[PDB]
């Protein structure tokens, strides 16, 4: 897959010894988006408020001058706007794009004023205020959090599957594998447990070493590309 | 690597035979074209999703050999499974035909 | 555009036609040209 | 069946295919010298095929 | 020219020049005194007796 | 992968200059510039 | 500058001719700099659609147009 | 309007083609071996390239010395072989060739 | 240097009573938990309304 | 160690198969 | 369950001659109910942290079984390493001693 983002800082990580912890829930569950590939109803779902919104919509459309798709989306939207969770933009990707595409300063300014700074625009939200596509806001709110797949998205829960079926196999695997010699061999003793233990602490010794020494090259070279290009 | 539980999920399905049905009726109107270019589709998605997430992604099984250790143990794996059972049947094959060491033998002395 | 580092190498050389046939003419025509950016280069040349 | 068992034959099982990433790779690798350039001072071949 | 040739096997892994099994009938173990106590070390596979 | 790096390095390289729209040493056949005088 | 052409569709671009105008930073100060939709527009007669990159999000131009 | 289509994941994100590499060179094989067969110091098995050692294999391949021995030369290597051994009893299930391996000597 | 890992023993007891565990852990992870953690909810609600 | 906090949520999480990265 | 490297580098600290010198000198004015309460409290030190750190936080091993797995493979690998050695040893032993199956003879008839 391609590697999108706008940025050009050049960032790589340090793994720890401990896994990514969510908080407790007994239908969801939490998952790289790249990964699981999932579709809309794969998807979790959740209600949000509508009015700190509604009223923002309610001044753009009476500016616009539509409001029978803010009839529309109200109808639909009382007891809360029922979405999908993880599918969303934040304020400052909207700002960002508004301020490139051309929308003026008073309106920059009453979208700062009117939202929080940690708001999650979601795809209905888009599509109702300005008027294009919910299929078309889905699509750019999944690219937008794909630019961003270090955060994981939530997920329906699914029991897991052909659980009896890898058992079998599982077995058989066990059953033919082990059935030999092979882990009590003096080519075991004498090339394979030296080798891959001298590999081990070579490794966790000069880690950074040889990380840093690789990634020279390609550091030095997108800074040369990003001061060439400013 | 990843979804290895997957994969073994996937061989369980295959080997069952309620879906050899299912794919023979799944293989109404279709060519071997497109079966192929799907498992190579599908092959190419597991490597991209490999070569796209290693750049920010560590898994459990993250080492300081990354994924040459996994793929090393894929590989005594599939060794210890198949090529050995292998020897231990041509063993007992040799061992029957002439004796232990018949396929190591010298010529005949003129 | 995006982040150079963050395209793809393949696509960049299939957008641009010029630099493929500066590939083309070291990599193609030849099997022994250095792997550097500037074959054509006087220090390149020089040595030579 | 005297002469007509060294008749009976079977294939070899070798199969010769390996993919070939490249995308993995960025640097060169050495390779062999299989054979002395003929095409080039030809005429002096054996007598300098004896130097280094 | 008309005798015949012992099988050449060679590699990094395994070789059969580190011993000699003999012939049809006067056979002799391939491994040396020393590490004969050892065999099930030398084997990717070991059947052992019924007794 | 010699190709490979090669490749790599002209992409850093040229793409983000502004001052290589070809290589140097066929600048002759370029148009000229109107603005110089 | 390379020849990737951002996708006009809202799926990939939104809110491209909603407005009138187009805004970009320049440089390292990031100098502010508007930009006429119709000036950008006359990209889009030189780009090609049968080329797309980058997670088919950008098309390519025409040589002689972006040379 | 509301939208109540499942959309998959691969109408969004596309993934790259990385199972088979790249030909930044844009020709096939046989045109780069043709090439290099006029570039110089790349000729047919002449040189350190690519080039030259697939055409080394193709020349020792079209040599004799891989192909198999005749009849009058079988029980210099190849019928006292252990792939020759393993073989026959594999193909003689529950039998014993040895005899059968001394008559083809024989022979 | 044994046939631990190969014996009758393994095959009978040590890998079917695990994978059974395993597979049974997996497919209740969530069902066990909760199970638990009634108790402890409930009680921690009640101190709470108490509290306030 | 004692479990400080002045919060009265009954917080508990659950695992993911990624490792965290900083 | 945690530390296992610190735990294994500690052994090798304690199986090298030079820390015997260091500890004896650091056992220069120090009482065995100061040892003893020392390893006391780093015991429990650790398996306050488990109590503490298992509550928010995960292992790259956690599992479906936690750290019953965890133990279960300490269990096993003590085993094999000093049981089974045990075993081999008295094997030897008594098959020198009496032949093979020599502990499990019935008496003599009488």
């Amino acid at each position: 897959y391609a590697t999108l983002g706008s940025g050009w800082s050049f960032s790589k990580v340090q793994y720890t010894k401990y896994r990514i912890t969510k908080p407790w829930t007994t239908d969801t569950t939490f998952d790289d988006i790249i990964l699981s590939q999932p579709s809309k109803e794969d998807f979790a779902k959740f209600t949000k408020e509508a009015p700190l919104f509604l009223r923002f919509l309610k001044l753009v459309t009476d500016v616009e001058g539509r409001q029978e798709a803010f009839i529309q989306f109200a109808k639909r939207c009382e007891n809360g706007l029922t979405v999908e969770k993880d599918v969303y933009v934040t304020k400052k990707e909207l700002v960002d794009c508004l301020w490139k595409n051309g929308y003026t300063d008073t309106e920059i300014n009453a979208f700062e004023i009117a939202f929080p700074a940690d708001y999650k625009f979601h795809y209905p939200e888009l599509a109702v205020l300005f008027d294009l596509t919910e299929e078309d806001c889905y699509k750019y709110c999944i690219r937008q959090r794909a630019a961003t797949p270090e955060e994981l998205v939530e997920l329906k829960y699914t029991k897991p599957k052909n659980l009896v079926s890898s058992y079998g196999l599982c077995f058989l695997g066990v059953w033919f594998g082990l059935s030999n010699t092979v882990l009590s061999n003096a080519w075991f003793y004498s090339k394979t447990f030296p080798f891959g233990a001298v590999f081990y602490m070579l490794g966790s010794y000069f880690y950074r070493d040889i990380r840093e020494k690789l990634w020279k090259e390609e550091k030095s070279l997108i800074h040369t590309a990003q001061e060439n290009k400013n | 690597g990843f979804h290895f539980q997957q994969y073994i999920a996937m061989a369980g399905r295959a080997i069952n035979p309620v879906q050899w049905t299912r794919a023979w009726r799944r293989m109404e109107g279709k060519s071997a074209t497109e079966v192929y270019r799907d498992a190579l589709a599908w092959t190419n998605n597991q490597f991209a999703q490999i070569s796209r997430a290693s750049q920010y992604r560590a898994w459990w099984w993250q080492n300081p050999l990354g994924m040459g250790l996994v793929l090393y143990g894929t590989y005594k794996a599939w060794h210890m499974i198949y090529m050995v059972r292998k020897q231990k049947k041509t063993a007992q094959l040799v061992a029957a035909a002439y004796g232990q060491g018949g396929q190591w033998l010298n010529p005949v002395p003129r | 555009n995006p982040p150079v580092w963050k395209v793809n190498t393949n696509e960049w050389l299939d957008s641009d036609q010029y630099w493929q046939a500066f590939v083309e003419k070291h990599h193609f025509y030849s099997q022994y040209q250095p792997g550097v950016v500037d074959p054509e280069a006087p220090q390149e040349v020089e040595a030579f | 069946l005297l002469g007509h068992t060294t008749s009976v034959t079977m294939g070899n099982s070798d199969i010769f295919f390996l993919p070939k990433p490249s995308n993995l790779l960025k640097i060169a690798l050495p390779a062999f010298v299989f054979m002395p350039n003929l095409t080039i001072f030809t005429r002096a071949f054996p007598f300098y095929a004896h130097t280094s | 020219h008309e005798q015949p040739y012992r099988a050449f096997s060679l590699g990094f892994t395994a070789n059969n020049l580190s011993g000699n099994w003999g012939d049809y009938i006067d056979r002799q173990d391939n491994k040396n005194a020393l590490m004969r106590p050892a065999r099930m070390m030398f084997t990717d596979v070991f059947i052992p007796t019924t007794k | 992968g010699k190709i490979h790096g090669a490749v790599w390095r002209m992409k850093h390289l040229f793409a983000t200059n502004f001052k290589m729209v070809g290589h140097p040493r066929y600048a002759y056949a370029l148009p000229k510039n109107p603005l110089l005088q | 500058m390379l020849n990737f052409i951002p996708k006009r569709c809202p799926s990939v671009s939104l809110l491209f001719g909603k407005r009138p105008v187009q805004r970009i930073e320049v440089g390292q100060a990031r100098h502010q700099l508007e930009i006429p939709v119709e000036t950008i527009e006359k990209i889009y007669e030189g780009v090609d659609s049968r080329l797309e990159y980058h997670n088919k999000d950008y098309n390519a131009m025409k040589w002689k147009d972006f040379m | 309007k509301t939208l109540e289509r499942n959309v998959p994941m691969k109408e969004i994100l596309q993934p790259l083609w990385v199972v088979e590499p790249p030909n930044f060179l844009r020709q096939p094989v046989w045109k780069q071996f043709w090439e290099a067969q006029f570039a110089n110091r790349s000729f047919f098995f002449f040189g350190n390239a690519w080039t030259s050692a697939a055409a080394f294999a193709f020349f020792i391949w079209w040599s004799r010395v891989f192909d198999p021995p005749p009849k009058e030369r079988l029980d210099r290597y190849w019928l006292n072989s252990p792939k020759f051994r393993i073989l026959s009893a594999f193909h003689n299930p529950g039998k014993r060739p040895g005899l059968k391996i001394s008559l083809m000597t024989y022979e």
